[PDB]
Formats: C-alpha cells, structure tokens, sequence
C-alpha cells in the first residue's frame, strides 16, 4: 500500500482590517483557509473569520432603514403594520408585543418546519444556521392536515379501543408554500444468482503414463432493496421570504464593497445553499452482495503425484434506515423482517426525516425577500460563493482508501473509510486486489483570460482507480464569460 | 501443540501452549477539577 | 460511464416589456433551452429579471371588494360570514371587533382527508402538485353534516362532491413457462486379429432447462371520489396575490412563475384511493455438456482416454411494490419484500381511507380561475395567460432531455433532468447494470412549433430515443404528425 | 530502553499584573517519560505573588445600557421582568412586581436534558465532551417550543442551540470475508459489525452566544500579557474547541478475527491465532451491559434486546461526533482588552501544538510504532514482540 | 362481488433411438471386425397460467382489499374475510 502524505495544518497571513463600521461596532480580517491539513497532520491553531471592538467613524443610522413601517429596534426585523399587537411574537427582541389575538399556535410546527427552514452545505452535507424563519407565521392562520395522525388508544371506563384524535393538525410556518400530507411508498428489489461447474480430463498410456485433472466451482449472489416512504412532501415560497432574524442581521452587517472575509463567514454560517423544496419520509436501503469460488487440478506422471485447492468466500451487507424512532431504527438495522418493518413504519407517524430535496445557491434568497433588491451585496456574496465552492470544498481533501468519503470538517480534513482506521492504508483484510473507484481531483482557480476565452479546470482522479474500480461523471475543462 | 520424534535410538517429545486474554469494562462517569478560585 | 455532461442554458433575453399601467414594472425573460442533466451545472437564476417604472398611463385596479376587505390578504368576504366564528380572511381578520359572534357547527367536524391537498393545482407534466390555489379552508357558511363510516365531515365551500365511491379491484396472474432437452449421441468400432487389435468410444450428452415465474397482483381501492365545482370558486390568498402582479402587457417570465407557484391547471375532478402494486418476475436458466471419447490399439499398445464436463445456472429475478395511501405503520410492511397476508391488506386499507392519493384525475387550465368578480383587466391577463400556458407546456414537457440508459425515465423537475432508474441499472444516466441488454420504449424530441397559417403542421422524430437498438416495446402513444385550421 | 521525563529550565518572572496581584514564567515538557522511565507530571506554569508595581483600571465593564445583574453579565430587561432567570444567578425577583409570569403565557412546558449538554467543550487531550461553556438556561426570553425526540411530549429549546432535530437514522453495516487454500493447509477469516443509532444533531449560534457566568469570568481572571499558565489553565478547564455541532446517538461495534494453518524421517507444524472484540456506546445500563457482552458470544439476538438498548438512548445518549470550534471565539468583545485574550489563547494553543509532539520521542524496537499517553511514550507490536518498547520476543 | 379464475397447464415430452451392430470374421490367422451405434435425444416443455380477477364494489376500504386479496389455495374467497365484506 501507498505511504501516508500526513502534512499540518496551514492558514494564511492575515490580510488588513475592514474599519469600524457603525451600528456593528467591530473591525473585522480574514485568512484564505490556505491549506487546512490533509488526512494526518496537527490542526491550525488559528481561524478563517476574525471580530475585534471598534468605536466607530460616524454615529449609526436610525429604523428609518426599515422605512414607513415598525422594526424591532434590539434585532433585526422589519414589520408589516399589522404584526404589532397581533397577540404573537414577530421578532426576537418582542417589541412587536410590546405596550400593546391569534390562537393559531393551538397546533404544533410542521414536522421538518426546522431542517427545511435550515441552509445546506454541499461541501460537507451539513446544517447551517436558519435561512427561512422556521417560526414565522407574518400573521397567518395557515392549519395543514396530518395524514399520519392515526394512532390507537384504549379506555378502561367504556370499552373503546380507538384512534386518538392528538397530532390532527398543524400550523405551516409562512416560508413554506405548501406541505401535502399524501401518503406513499415505492419498493424495488432486485435479486440475481450466477452459479457454474467445470471439470476436465485427460490421460495417455503407452507400453509411459499421464493423467491430468481441472476443476472449477463458482457462485455469485447480488441483491439491492430499495424502499422509500413519505408522511408528506413541501415547496418553500419564491417571493416575500421572511428571513430568520439570526440571517437578517448576519446580511445588514456585510459590507457594500467586496471583501471576502465577511460573505465568506455568512456563507458558514448559513449555509451554501438553501432547501427550495423536499420529501419527509423513511428510507430503507438493504444491500447484500456474496461471492464463491473453489478450485482444484491434479497431475500425475510415471512416477510422482501432486494436487492443490483454492477458496473464497466475501459477503458485503448494508442496511440503513432513515427516519423512525432510536429503538426501531436499531431492529430495522440489525434485522431485515415482516417483524422491523412494521413497527419502523410505526415509528415514521412521530419521527420523518427529509428523505429528498431541491436547493439553490444561498444568493437567490435575497431577491426572494420583502427587503428589495441587494444587488451590489448579493454580487458580493455571489463573487465569496464562486471563491468558496473552491476553498472550503471537500475536493482539496485528498486520498481515501477503501472508497472512504473525504469531508472537511471545519479547518481539517477527514476520510471516512467504511472499514479500519481513517485516513491512508484504511485496509489491513482486504487484498491489494481490492476495487476501488477514481472520483476528482478539485477545480482549479478562474485562469489567466482572452476576449472570448477563460477556463476552470478538473482532474477524473490523481491516480487511475483500485484494480477494476469505476471513475468520474466525465470532464477536464469548463469556462466562464471573459 | 508441537511433537519432534526420531529413530537411529527412539526420541520422542511434545510441547503444548496456552494463553488466554479477558477483560470487561463497565464505565460509570467522568470528572475534571477547576484549576482556580478552587475551594479546599 | 460514457458521459460529458450537460450545464445548463437559457436564452439571450427577450427585449422589455413596455412598462405596466398598474403594476408599475417592466419584465424581461428567457426561455429554457437545455436543462441540466448528468450533474452538469444549474443556470436557474429563477428564470426571471424585473425593474420599477415612471410611466404615467392611466389604471383601473379598483375592482371593487362589495363586502370587507381582509387586511392582510387582500381577499374580500361577503358580508354574512364576519362574526361566523371562523377565520374567512386567511390571517382572523373577519373576527375582529364581533359584538357578538354566532357559531354554526354543532360538533367537530373534520376535514375530509386531503381536501386540503386537493386544494393546490398541478404541473400537468412532471405530474405534481405544486401550490395552493383554492381555499379549502373556507366553509360560507356551511357546516351541512357529513358521514363516513362514523366519522363526520365539514366540506370545504370550494367542493362539489367529496364521497366514499367505495369500489376495490384486485388482479391477479402468475405464469410458468419451461422448457427442457437432453441429447445423447455414441460410436464404437473394434478390429481385432491373431497379432493386433482396435478399440475406438465416444459418449455425449447435451442439456438444457428454462423456467419463468412472473406473477404481478394490483389492488387498486376507491373509497373517495372529489369533484371540484365548475366556478364560482373562492381562491387561495398565495395564488390570488401573484395573479394581482401579472403584467396586463405580455412577457412570459411573471406568468411562468404562476405555474411555477401554483401549477398549470386545477384538478376538478379526482378519485381518490389507495394503490397497491405488487410485481415478481424471473427468469431462470440451467445448460450442461458432458463429452468422454477413448481410442485403443494394440501390436505393444496405447490407450488415449478424455472427459469434458461443465454446468451453469442462473437466476435473474425483479420485484416492485408501489403502494398509495394509508398511514406509515401499514405502508412499510405492504412495501416489504412479501406478498401480503390479508391482514396487512385489510389495515392498510382501512388507512387508506385517512390518507388517499388521487388514481386518476380530470384537470381544468389554470385561466379559468382568472375571473372579473376577482381581478381588473381580467379579460386580458385570461389570453395573456393562455398563451403563458402554452408556452409553459413546451418548455415543461419532457422532451428537451436527453435519452436515460437502461430505459431510465425523464421527469424534468425545476430546471433539471433526472433520469429514474429501474431495478437492476443505476448510476446518473442509469448505466450501471450486471445485465446484457434491457428494451427501450420509444417517445419523439420536441415537436415543430407550427408552419405558415392557412392551414397549419407539427412534426415529430424519434432518432435516438427508437426502440428497434437492443430490441424495444412500443414507439408511441400518439400521432407521428399532426396539422389543423388557421382559425 | 526506557527513559525519564525531561523539562526546560523556568523561563524569567513576569512583571506583577496590576488586578490579578500576581507574577509568573514556564517551563516546557522536552520529554513526557518513555518506555516505562520515570514519567513527567510536574508543572508547566506555576506563579508567585505580588504587591502590584501600578494602579489596576476601573473595574467595571458593563455593555453601556443593559441590566448589570449579580452576575456581572450583559443582558436587557425583556429577559429579568420577564421572570426567566436568564442572567445566571437567578435574580428576577428583584425586577418586577406585576405580571413577570414566563414567556409560555399558560403553556408551560419542561425542559430537556439532551438540550442543556449541548456545546460541550473538547479538548485535543482525551477528546471530553467538558461541560458546556455555553449557558444552555438561557433562553432569551423565548418560550421556543420543541415537541421533538420520542417521549412524544413537548420541551423549550435553549438560546444557544440553533436547533436540536432528531434526525434519526440507524444503520448497521457489516462484512464478512474468508479464504482457505491446501496443496499443507492453511485458512483466514476477518468479520466486521458496527451498529449506529443517531437520536438527532444540534448546532449551536454562531453569533450572539450567552456564555456561563463562570467561562464569561474566567477569561476575565486572563493575565492579558501572554504568560503560558493561565492561558493553559483556561484550556485544560474548559476546552481547547467547542463542539459548534453535533450528534447525539448510540454505537456497537464487534470483530472476530482467525488465522490458521497445518503443515526414517517426521516432521509436523501447526500456527493458530485469535482476537475477538466488543464495544457499546450511549443508552441506560441494563440493556447496554447486557448487548455488549451479549453480542461478543455467537448469541442469535432477540430483536426486542436492539428496540430497548437504543430505546433507552432518547434518556442517554453519546456524543458519536461534532464540529470542532477553536474556543478563543467564545470571548465576547464589549469586553476589556477581549482581543488580546483571543490573540493569546491562539498562542497558547500553538504552545500546545509545540510540547504534545510525540514525533520526537526515541524509535520503538522491530515492527513497532510509537504511541504517546499521560507521562509516557510507548508501543505495541506484530510478530509476537513483547516488552513497552518491543525490543524482544 | 365478482370472481374469474382461470389455470391452463401443458407438458409434452419425447424420446427418439435408433441402433445397430455388425460383426465379421475369418480363419483357415483368425481375425474379426465390429461396429456398433447408439443415439439417443429427448425433449421436453411445460406450460403454466393463472389469471385471477376480484372485483369489489361496496365495503369499508380494509375489508375490501381484505376479501379482494386473491388466494391461491381458495380462491374464491375465505368466507371469515368475505363475511367481513358482506357487513362493512
Ligand atoms: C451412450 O451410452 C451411455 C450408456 O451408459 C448412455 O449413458 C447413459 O444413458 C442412460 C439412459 O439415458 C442414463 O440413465 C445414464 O445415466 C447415462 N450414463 C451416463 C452418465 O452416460 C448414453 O445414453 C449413450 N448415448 C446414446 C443414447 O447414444
Ligand atoms: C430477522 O429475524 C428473522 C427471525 O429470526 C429471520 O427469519 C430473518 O432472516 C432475519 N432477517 C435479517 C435481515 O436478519
Ligand atoms: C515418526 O515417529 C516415530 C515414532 O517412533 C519415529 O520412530 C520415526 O522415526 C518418525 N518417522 C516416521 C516413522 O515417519
Ligand atoms: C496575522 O498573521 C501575521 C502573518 O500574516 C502575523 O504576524 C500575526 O499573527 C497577524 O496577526
Ligand atoms: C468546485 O466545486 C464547487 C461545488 O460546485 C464549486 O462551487 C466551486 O466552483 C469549486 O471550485
Ligand atoms: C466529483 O465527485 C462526485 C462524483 O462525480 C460529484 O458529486 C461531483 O460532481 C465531484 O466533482
Ligand atoms: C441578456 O442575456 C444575455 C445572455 O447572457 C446577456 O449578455 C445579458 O444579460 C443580456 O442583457
Ligand atoms: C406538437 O404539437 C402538439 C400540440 O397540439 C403537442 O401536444 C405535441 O407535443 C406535438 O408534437
Ligand atoms: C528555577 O528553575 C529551575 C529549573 O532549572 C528549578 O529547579 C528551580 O526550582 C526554579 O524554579
Ligand atoms: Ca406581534
Ligand atoms: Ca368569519
């Protein structure tokens, strides 16, 4: 096996501080996360993103930034009249309530109101901080029927054993379109078995002897299960998006000049992407694939004698449930019946998880919301973003054996291999036989320019693949508007 | 186990091993002592 | 893989609209001209560019609400159903000030399940709903009771009919197919004389064995038919708000996203059931030869003796299970590998009734919501909007992806193709398969969008997509060419 | 062959810090101990005190108009009358007479425990989960409702804490591989089980965290002049990183391991080997000490065993991983000097890189690698090697 | 309540062999010849259907995918589960 490329941990210089902007109260700098470790390596002792205290140039603005109507003046949001005194909570400091009667909150939020209301990493399939206000309702009464409600009870004092009429209904947060309810699910299965026999002879004689023998034994067996369920599916609106407060404030305090550091941290921490729509669901995947061989041939001669044999046997098995409770998610992984599903399913009523969604870069939220148009900002975080799906992204770390996934956690590198020890070499049983696929190596900066050319280029891999291993989707150049 | 044996003279030895390794750990908790303003 | 993907364009821009009288913007748009596929890079940028205006042409937006505005919604109620003790508006507002309210209902009563769901319009073509057009919610007094099983229902305003209809099919087939044959074919010659002699042997065997199962079962169960009301609809406030924002002049871009919002037409009448689909197909193979041949001769002497012997046996099998209503206890163990006992049957069933989809579904175009009790200018954002819809259709409709492997099938969300794989292939254009060869069914490119007028042609070819390459199903489902009247 | 510790002399004094009264220098680890030599334990930073040389500044530093509770930390008045007990010392008592009932108007609901952990401190040493720098009872006033995780019963969501969703996901993934060849005979077999129970994720706020009265008071008691023991003392007591995210969960994991082969005149061989193991992670103890243990042996499990272990980690779960935050940024500026403290902590961390640095420890003997622990570097070996630094077999 | 249910089912199989010996010898130096054959060749096929088609109108929802659920071994219907239609 190949040796370990085990480096430590490099940030850049620091680049000149960003002056005392008014209202934030802060100077901030940043560093180019130059080259977090690859999978061996001591980590950085410093960061990417910098605050330190500032007293300020000029005096701070006043909510008439908000215009004609109220803004929570200790946060960030800006209100349409009707939400003070509404008899909800509209902003965090709660001044919308404040020196003052919707009934609405009688049903709990929609389940999955928070990962969908969440931004997304696709660099390292994470969270983020709230995009969407997973809470806010802008004054709406909006109920979404429960199409899993059904759940049985029994009483003692009348002899009922019968379906209880909690979980009916829920509030829909004002950030979702719409949020279905309809039940489904949708199972494939696969099985294929290959099974072969050879056996051969020869022998002479004459008055000298010779004998030969081959034998070959083989078996193959491949399945894949696929299932999918869905308690209801949902679409996030396009238009008057209320942002999370946490994300309003995070905005107003980005620069109108492009500097990388501040779009870059409120790209971390909202996300690169936003979910635009989703499925919430279980899915269970169960994957079984075996092979067999056994072999043998004889010779003999006059005189002496000699035989060999040779055997295999690998069986790789998958089960993976998403969704359900902790207790039968933990039967549904260990055994695959009539028995686990049953009562997974059982489980999926209370807790779903997002099974699948569609995103857009995190950019296009602004152009969505009651703010209007940012242009110069949301260029300046389009400008970070087209830097950042570079810089943070999971492409620069590095060789995993054993198909093992490469993910940046925050600053550094890991290779998450599915069997052995993490990083190289993650395989001691396996034979230097072993496949394994190529996938790429990362883009490379925006290149030098003409008139009608610029490049951005890639690599299907560093090496070829392990032994009969797959490869890439398939590209080495793309280009962009110079 | 291991056996030599010969013949010229009859020899004949064996040897034989064990080695056993057990241990169970049933962990309870945790502590960290504060390494200032501590109260003796 | 044998793949370069495919990144995304739209168009050049379209010129401005002069800007609108009454919504005081003008609009430029692109069409979709090649969808992403194969994970190449999305261009979406959410199809549309908009700016504010200074034109000072005179408006008539003041259709007049008769009865109470609701202040957030912009919706008007008629004025029996303030103080109802029910929120007309959307956001309550109705129920303010009431000097006294009056209650109608003299129990619970539920929603009927999924009229709620029902309540939102489809994107005809990737068959889905997309968001909410009709307020199932609102009840105009109402409150007629209604019963299933011992269950009592509240109907929304909106809807004509929501009843049991309560009809179950089941087919059935299993099939076997075999077939075996066995040949055996022998020689022997001798010479012997006093001194010499000859021997010569051959044995043989050749073998064959086939087998099918295929057995497919469908359930498809009907306890609940909608039907929506013709007009006279009351609309929910989402989709009303983007319909007040359409331009009166014509640009695509602000009427797409309407279809985007709220899908291209309303589902007016539906039946609406549980599914259950059960399919198991295999096919099963056996051969062997078996061959042994000896010579002799003998003066001094020398025999030659040879044995050739080999076997193989294979199975290909495949199973589905689609399942379409009822409640997530149930649905996971129909979806399990085995053919259902009745039980299982019988309580998914009986959730089926508490969580239907719709199985089959009459849909009206989304204009005829457009009304002039509703919205000012109605009449013109009516045409505008038909010619959106037929526009909208030929950049939805799937045609513009390029051909799945494996049979794969296209369904063109967003502004993505994503080929879905069948059992046994996988991979991105579904390439990835242990077998030799799969049929392919045939569907055209994008048809010709018209000749001249005077009498006016659409034509359609299949150059890629055909199925006679590894020996196809059926190469279509509609008319290979088409042409109609000017007017 | 084994070695002692070995350490730097004491660096020179520090001036005497005018409000801490204090003075000190360092010392550095050059080696821990190794291969059973006498281990190091003794200090790294130690400190005198002193009568201080200047005035200490005005001692106060309060963020101008907000509420200066018996704490000592920056909150507004919303959060006292309000009755929630938000600034640490549970003081609301004194704020308001009418109407301080807590933010859940009637709808009073309980707390979670799985909440209250969240943003445990880590540390590169031993890698604990340190109790939370975070002072997850602050809720901001909010009455933020959750009715997430499977009791099926509604809780309040602490401030720092974006959200805890129980995102659950269980997987087992499992391998099995086998060989025998003969011509002699010889035979090989490897098994690999895990098992993962995931009961949700938290992440906590990126901005406007409410640090305990004691993280937020202990920077505060920071030299301010770059001096290794205080700044270490800081590490070791509350994290080198936070957890800024993580997932709570479950974990079994099992292999079982064989090698095996057999091979006038008369000669004759055998060569056996076995090594089987078992771990457990998360849930109450009953189910947990018996799975493991359980699992180890060839047992054919009830199912039920798998549906109460990881039933019972809705009560108990384990950190399975989280995002490592470098802690420094846990000091909230609108603090005296609150930078000069990030700057430092940074500097002692790098400090920490230095000394920790098992690479110049002494080779191990044969097939032997080296392995670092509390005042010893040490190894374990292939090939039957034996003795702390394998130099025999 | 509406039941067909049909089962259609078919073998053939075949054998075919053909033989000889022959034998000639002299002597006054003896010497003798022999040739003998043998074929043998065999086929064989099976054919099987089932169609079966319930079909429902009226019940409550679970009892009618309950009766509608065909079985192989009475297919007509278990009478407990027809039962339970006839009153849902
Ligand atoms: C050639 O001769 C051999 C005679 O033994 C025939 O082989 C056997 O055929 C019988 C009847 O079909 C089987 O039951 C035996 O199992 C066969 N023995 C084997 C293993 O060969 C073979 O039929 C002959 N070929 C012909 C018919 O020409
Ligand atoms: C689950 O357990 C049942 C009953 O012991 C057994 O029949 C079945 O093979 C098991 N399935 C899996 C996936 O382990
Ligand atoms: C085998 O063992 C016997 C025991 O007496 C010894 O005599 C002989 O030399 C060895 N060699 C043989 C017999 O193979
Ligand atoms: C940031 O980094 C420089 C090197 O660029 C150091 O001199 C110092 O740490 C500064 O803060
Ligand atoms: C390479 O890949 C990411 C993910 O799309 C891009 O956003 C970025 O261009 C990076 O260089
Ligand atoms: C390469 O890694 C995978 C395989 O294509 C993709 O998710 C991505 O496109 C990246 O460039
Ligand atoms: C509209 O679209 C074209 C195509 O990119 C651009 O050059 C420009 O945005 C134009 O206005
Ligand atoms: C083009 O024209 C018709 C419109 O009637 C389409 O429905 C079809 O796609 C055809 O090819
Ligand atoms: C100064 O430092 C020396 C180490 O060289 C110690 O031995 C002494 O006690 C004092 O602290
Ligand atoms: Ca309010
Ligand atoms: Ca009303």
């Amino acid at each position: 096996a190949a040796t370990p490329a085990a480096v430590t941990c490099q940030l850049s210089n620091w680049s000149e501080w960003t002056d005392c902007f008014p209202c934030q109260d802060k100077k901030y700098r940043h560093r180019s996360l130059l080259q977090p470790n690859k999978f061996g390596g001591t980590i950085c002792s410093g960061d990417i993103w910098d605050q330190a205290s500032c007293s300020s140039s000029t005096t701070c603005v006043r909510q008439a930034q908000c215009g004609q109507d109220f803004q929570c003046k200790e946060t960030g949001r800006c209100l349409k009249r009707h939400l003070v005194c509404n008899g909800d909570q509209d902003c965090l400091d709660g001044s919308d309530e404040d020196d003052c009667d919707e009934d609405c909150s009688q049903y709990e939020p929609i389940p999955g109101s928070q990962k969908a209301a969440l931004g997304y990493n696709i660099l390292t399939q994470e969270d983020a901080q709230s995009v969407y206000d997973a809470s806010y309702y802008g004054g709406q009464c909006e109920t979404v029927y429960n199409g899993e409600w059904r759940e049985l009870r029994y009483d003692s004092t009348c002899e009922r054993l019968y379906y209880g009429d909690d979980e009916k209904y829920f509030r829909k947060p004002y950030n979702f379109l719409k949020y279905h309810f309809e039940a489904l699910a949708d199972t494939g299965i696969s099985s294929e078995f290959y099974d072969n026999a050879n056996d051969l002879l020869s022998k002479v004689k004459k008055d000298f002897l010779n004998e030969l023998n081959k034998y070959n034994e083989k078996k193959f067996i491949f399945t894949r299960i696929f299932t999918k369920v869905q308690t209801a599916h949902f679409k996030m609106r396009k238009d008057d998006i209320m942002l999370d407060e946490g994300m309003l404030q995070s905005l107003m305090e980005l620069p109108d000049q492009y500097n990388y550091g501040m779009y870059a941290k409120f790209i971390n921490d909202y996300g690169t992407h936003y979910i635009t729509s989703g499925s919430m669901g279980g899915i269970y995947e169960y994957i079984l694939v075996i092979d067999k061989a056994k072999m043998e041939s004889l010779g003999i001669t006059s005189g002496k004698t000699e035989r060999a044999r040779k055997a295999m046997a690998v069986e790789d098995i998958i089960s993976r449930v998403r969704g359900g409770s902790s207790g039968w998610s933990g039967g549904l992984a260990q055994n695959r019946s009539t028995i686990t599903y049953r009562s997974w399913g059982r489980s999926l009523k209370y807790n779903p998880v997002v099974i699948d969604f569609e995103m857009q870069p995190i950019h296009e939220v602004l152009r969505h919301t009651s703010l209007g148009p940012l242009e110069a900002k949301r260029q300046n975080l389009r400008r970070a973003l087209d830097q950042y799906l570079m810089e943070f992204n999971a492409c620069r770390c590095g060789p995993c054996f054993n198909n093992g996934v490469p993910i940046l956690e925050g600053t550094s590198c890991r290779c998450q291999c599915r069997l052995g020890s993490l990083g190289a070499a993650c395989e001691q049983t396996q034979t230097e036989g072993a496949k394994a696929d190529g996938s790429w190596s990362c883009w490379s900066s925006w290149s030098v320019c003409r008139a009608g050319i610029q490049e951005r280029r890639r690599e299907c891999d560093n090496p070829a693949p392990q032994n009969g291993g797959a490869s890439c989707p398939g590209r080495k150049v793309q280009t962009q508007a110079c | 186990e291991e056996q030599i044996e010969a013949f010229k003279l009859s020899y004949s030895s064996k040897k034989e091993k064990m080695f056993l390794h057990v241990k169970g750990e049933i962990h309870l908790g945790r502590f960290v002592m504060r390494n200032r303003d501590v109260v003796l | 893989v044998t793949l370069m993907p495919i990144d995304c364009e739209l168009s050049s821009w379209s010129s401005w609209t002069t800007c609108d009288p009454c919504q005081k913007k003008r609009y430029r748009y692109a069409y979709l001209l090649q969808p992403s596929q194969f994970h190449g890079e999305p261009c979406n940028f959410s199809d549309k560019e908009v700016e504010d205006c200074v034109t000072n042409r005179p408006c008539r937006s003041q259709v007049r609400c008769e009865g109470f505005v609701c202040a957030q919604t912009g919706r008007c109620v008629n004025r029996r159903l303030l103080c109802n003790g029910d929120n007309d508006c959307g956001d309550q507002s109705d129920e303010a000030n009431c000097r006294r309210i009056y209650k109608k209902c003299q129990h619970e009563m539920d929603q009927y399940w999924g009229i709620g769901s029902l309540a939102s319009g489809i994107n005809l073509f990737t068959n889905s709903f997309e968001g909410p057009v009709l307020d199932h919610r609102y009840y105009a007094g109402g409150c007629s009771p209604h019963y299933i099983l011992n269950t009592r229902f509240r109907k929304p305003y909106n809807v004509e009919s929501y009843t049991p209809q309560t009809q179950g099919k089941y087919e059935f087939i299993l099939k076997e197919y075999e077939s075996y044959s066995d040949f055996e074919r022998n020689v022997t010659e001798k010479m012997a004389s006093k001194d010499r002699g000859k021997h010569y042997i051959r044995r043989t065997k050749r073998f064959s064995h086939t087998k099918s199962v295929f057995l497919h079962a469908r359930s498809d169960l009907e306890v609940a038919h909608y039907k929506l009301k013709p007009r006279s609809l009351m609309l929910h406030y989402e989709f009303l708000q983007r319909v007040k924002r359409l331009p009166l002049e014509y640009s695509y871009g602000e009427y797409r996203d309407l279809f985007r919002d709220f899908g291209t037409h309303y589902i007016t009448e539906a039946v609406l059931g549980g599914i259950y689909e059960y399919t198991l197909v295999m096919n099963k193979e056996a051969m062997e030869r078996g061959d042994y041949t000896l010579n002799n001769v003998h003066a001094r002497g020398i025999l030659n003796e040879i044995k050739d012997r080999n076997k193989r046996d294979t199975m290909v099998e495949d199973l589905v299970v689609l399942v379409r209503g009822g409640a997530s206890e149930h649905i996971t163990t129909l979806a399990y590998q085995e053919l259902p006992t009745a039980d299982l049957m019988q309580e998914w069933g009986d959730a089926v009734q508490y969580n239907p989809a719709i199985i089959k579904v009459k849909v009206e175009p989304l204009y005829e919501l457009v009304t002039a009790t509703d919205f000012a200018y109605s009449s013109t954002v009516r045409q505008n909007m038909k010619q959106a819809l037929e526009e909208f259709q030929k950049e939805v409709s799937s045609c513009h992806c390029a051909p799945c492997q494996g049979n794969g099938v296209p369904v063109l969300k967003g502004s993505r193709c994503d080929c879905i794989c069948p059992v046994g292939s996988q991979g991105l254009a579904c390439e990835v398969s242990y077998r030799k060869n799969t049929p392919i069914d045939g569907k055209w490119n994008c048809w010709s969008n018209w000749s001249s007028c005077s009498g006016r042609r659409k034509t359609r070819q299949r150059q890629c997509n055909n199925p006679p390459p590894q020996n196809g199903g059926s190469p279509c489902s509609g008319p290979a060419s088409e042409t109609l009247d000017c007017s | 062959s084994h070695i002692d510790c070995r350490m730097s002399p004491w660096s020179e004094w520090s001036q005497c810090d005018p409000c801490l009264r204090q003075m000190f220098r360092s010392r550095s680890i050059e080696v821990f101990g190794q291969f059973n030599g006498k281990r190091c334990t003794d200090a790294v930073g130690d400190r005198r005190q002193c009568v201080p040389t200047e005035p200490c500044e005005d001692a106060e530093d309060d963020c101008g108009n907000d509420f200066q509770c018996s704490t000592g930390r920056c909150i507004k008045m919303r959060l006292r009358c309000n009755g929630d007990n938000d600034c640490g010392d549970f003081s609301d008592e004194d704020d308001c007479e009418s109407e301080p009932r807590p933010p859940c108007r009637d709808r009073v609901v309980e707390e979670s425990e799985l909440a209250r952990t969240a943003g445990y401190g880590i540390n590169i040493l031993g890698m604990d989960p340190l109790s939370t720098p975070f002072d997850n009872e602050f809720y901001n006033g909010l009455c933020n409702r959750d009715r997430d995780g499977n009791t099926l019963t509604y809780y309040r969501r602490p401030w720092n804490v974006a959200s805890l969703i129980y995102e659950t996901k269980g997987e087992k993934n499992f391998r099995t591989e086998h060989y025998e060849e003969q011509i002699s005979k010889k035979e090989k077999m490897f098994l690999h089980v895990k098992g993962e129970i995931h009961l949700g994720r938290f992440v906590m706020r990126n901005r406007d965290v409410v640090l305990t009265t004691t993280f937020v008071d202990d920077i505060k008691a920071l030299p301010t002049t770059y001096e290794k023991g205080e700044y270490f003392a800081f590490l070791e007591t509350y994290g080198t990183h936070y957890s800024s995210s993580g997932s709570l969960g479950g974990l079994y994991e099992l292999i079982y391991v064989l090698d095996k082969a057999s091979m006038a005149v008369n000669i004759t061989s055998e060569n056996l080997i076995d090594d089987v193991v078992s771990l457990i992670r998360g849930g109450t103890r009953k189910y947990a000490f018996e799975l493991k243990e359980k699992l180890l042996r060839g047992t054919v499990i009830d199912v039920t065993d798998f549906v109460n272990w990881a039933s019972s980690i809705n009560d108990a779960p384990v950190l399975i991983s989280q995002k490592l935050s470098p802690i420094y940024n846990l000091v909230p500026v609108k603090m005296k000097n609150a930078h000069l403290k990030k700057q430092n902590l940074e500097r002692a961390i790098e400090d920490y890189i230095n000394e920790f640095s098992v690479r110049k420890c002494h080779t191990c003997q044969n097939g032997g690698t080296v392995i670092l622990m509390d005042g010893k570097c040490l190894c374990a070996c292939p090939f039957k090697f034996e003795g702390i630094a394998c130099e025999i077999s | 309540y509406r039941v067909l249910f049909y089962v259609d089912s078919e073998k053939l199989k075949q054998n075919d062999f053909n033989s000889v010996e022959e034998k000639k010898c002299k002597s006054s130096s003896h010497g003798c010849k022999e040739l003998e054959n043998a074929l043998k060749a065999a086929s064989g096929t099976q054919n099987n259907v089932l169609r079966g088609e319930p079909f429902i109108r009226g019940g409550g929802a679970g009892f009618i995918s309950g009766l509608s659920y065909l079985e192989l071994d009475n297919p007509a219907g278990n009478k407990r589960r027809y039962s339970a239609w006839a009153e849902s």
